[PDB]
RNA sequence: GUACGUGAAAUUGCUGAAAGGGAAGCAUUGGAAAUCAGGUCAGCAUCAGUUUUCGGGGGCGGAAAAAGAAUAAGGGAAGGUGGCUGUUUAUAGCCCUUGUUGUAAUACGUCCACUGGGGACUGAGGACUGCGGCUUGCCAAGGAUGCUGACAUAAUGGUUUUCAAUGGCCCGUCUUGAAACACGGACCAAGGAGUCUAGCAUCUAUGCGAGUGUUUGGGUGAUGAAAACCCAUCCGCGAAAUGGUGAAUGCAGGUGGGAACGCCCUUGUGGCGUGCACCAUCGACCGGU
RNA sequence: CUGCCGAAGUUUCCGGAUAGCAGAAACUCAGAUCAGUUUUAUGAGUAUGUAAAAUGAGAGUUUCUAGUGGGCCAUUUUUGGUAAGCAGAACUGGCGAUGCGGGAUGAACCGAACGUGAGGUUAAGGUGCCGGAAUGUACGCUC
RNA sequence: UUGAGAAGCUCAGACGAGUAGGCAGGCGUGGAGGUUUGUGACGAAGCCUUGGGCGUGAGCCUGGGUCGAACAGCCUCUAGU
């Protein structure tokens, strides 16, 4: 458990760091990147069952 | 466990203050129309299970024993084992000389009396 | 996602509400799809997993 | 068993017990060290400064 | 004390206590006064749960903030300064671009399994199990303990009356989508309305079971004999149907599913055998079996 | 006296049955089917009907036995209109069986759906005083 | 570990308006059979009471007073409840 909590933390730093250096290159060059589409949505009901 | 209750005051009958031939004993308003049925605004409680009381401190007095109506000698020994649960409560009609017996025997085997000073003084 | 399943955390165990507050819990009921603890539960809903 | 929920995130003992990861963590690191390399396209900041 | 057992309520007089500025009753919370039961009530600490309110530190992100400052180029001018209304940094300066100081800082966004305090509410459970941490043990790890006080000649918890603040439309009946009308209600006590019986049906229980049912009657019953106990002959319903006749062809028939059981071996699964009830199926036998 | 379950509020045929909604009894079914839902595909006219992934939930029947068969209000489409009202449908909503916060007060408005409590936080509406909460901050308009 | 009134004990989760209707468990009254070595003139029943206690409730128990001859718990039966 130990060693899989190691390797998801690794992938979330690896893949935010991915990201970041993805729209810089972009931003360097003056061409555009356009961010993954999310694939989770958090969902909270506001309204009442009346 | 200290002895806790959900409600002291009782459940007085709607509109028993009013009339004198409404007597104060609880009834269920069955009026289709009664507000305290609808429970509005401001109209005196119902009685309800949620108002229930705890079950291991149910049944039991403010010392925590639970009272056990006595009416001779014979049932204040029944209370031997039960002396740190349960006290004895000697009857209304029990007369004078047997009470003297109940609370003495009562005495002996470590048993609460909750009117042990009644006709006995 | 991860102060949700930490603090707010409720797994469906037997048709009841049981908090997830063990690893076995997660292992008994998501074991079969290799989810043995909180963080693999985590990744598997932050990722997206099969 | 579990006559009490304890929050991970306030009691240090419970999350322990839930990740044996959290003693070693280290969520501040240098990353951005050695020097910052400015990087920005001429051609973006044109744009970003047109209009 | 015959206005005679017990002596309720309505109602009345009296005394006591209290309230009262065009209603009252009531509910909630406490105070006061009176009165009851008779361990109680506090303060702090260390924790657990929920929660609120202040800070500190540190990552990362964006124009890898924008500015800005300091310092080198060039450009432009003004809401024109010194100078002389007009002009171009001089005896004020400003704007634009670039370099530099730079990896500047800061704000904002985000994160910390980073951290320091203040406040409130709660303490369910009741030998030991478990998951963990530090090291047999110890622990903030499957729910509060510890250290003291004070006080019982009172505090707490009540109860009664009353006040305060807040809320509170008269009950039932009827009508309508719904109200309101409208009808009943001066007050109290006592009485006062789904009952017994015959039939039918359902369901449950009980006894027996191809049977079943003693109580028309008889026998019998010394202690209440209208009870209980016993049962000859009949009869009721059922066991045979159909419109006079009147039923295993065929383990009282095969196929599939199926309760339940058995044997197995990839053993679990699945295979094979047996297969109640019940339901679809081919089949019969009597004028339903 | 307390507790639990809990409608219909109306089709479809001649006041009755059928069905619907609610329960009970007895079955089979979890390598299964459902859904006041959305996608995908097919055609056909932004919608339609038909079929086949997402999400959720264990999903099915049989018997038999209660109660119900109204209305009111509102939105939208549409049919006509008329000094102007409105009149006629359809549509699903809300009430109806239901308290509570707010709207000064209220059958139809805004919130919200109910065991007994302690704490925390909000919805709608609010923060001059009555009245709990800023005689707050910033920019305007108005006599 | 004693916690088998198995009709008992225990663990866990969810839920709580409710008319018509459906279902369940309880409180109380007169009388009957059984039972409590039951209560009682040293005071039954009743009544009264700003006494106490129990139950969500129907209701129950009890102190004090008055009172003067009978009454109750439990299990079943019954109803002019």
């Amino acid at each position: 458990i130990a060693k899989r909590a190691e390797a998801y933390e690794a992938e979330y730093r690896a893949a935010e760091r991915e990201q970041i250096e993805l729209a810089r290159k972009a931003r360097a060059e003056g061409n555009y990147f356009v961010p993954h589409e999310p694939k989770l949505i958090f969902v909270v009901r506001i309204r009442g069952i009346n | 466990v200290n002895i806790i209750k959900k409600r002291t005051k009782p459940f007085k009958r709607h509109q028993s203050d009013r009339f004198k031939r409404v007597g104060e004993s609880w009834r269920k308003p069955r009026g289709i129309d009664s507000c305290v049925r609808r429970r509005f605004r401001g109209t005196i409680s119902m009685p309800k299970i949620g108002y229930g009381n705890n079950k291991k401190t149910r049944y039991c007095m403010p010392n925590g024993l639970k009272a056990f109506l006595v009416r001779n000698v014979s049932d204040v020994e029944l209370l031997l084992m039960h002396n740190k649960t349960y006290a004895a409560e000697i009857a209304g009609n029990v007369s004078a000389r047997k009470r003297v017996e109940i609370v003495e025997k009562a005495r002996a085997l470590g048993v609460k009396v909750t009117n042990a000073g009644a006709k006995v003084r | 996602v991860r102060e949700l399943i930490y603090k707010r955390g409720f797994g469906k165990v037997n048709k009841q509400r049981i908090p997830l507050s063990d690893n076995a819990i997660i292992e008994a009921a998501l074991g079969k799809y290799s989810i043995l603890s909180v963080e693999d539960l985590i990744h598997e809903i932050y990722t997206v997993g099969p | 068993a579990h006559v009490q929920k304890k929050n991970p995130l306030k009691n240090k003992a419970v999350l322990s017990r839930l990740n044996p990861y959290a003693k070693a963590y280290k969520a501040n690191v240098k990353i951005n060290s050695e020097k910052t390399p400015k990087a920005a396209g001429e051609k973006f900041l044109s744009v970003l400064h047109e209009n």
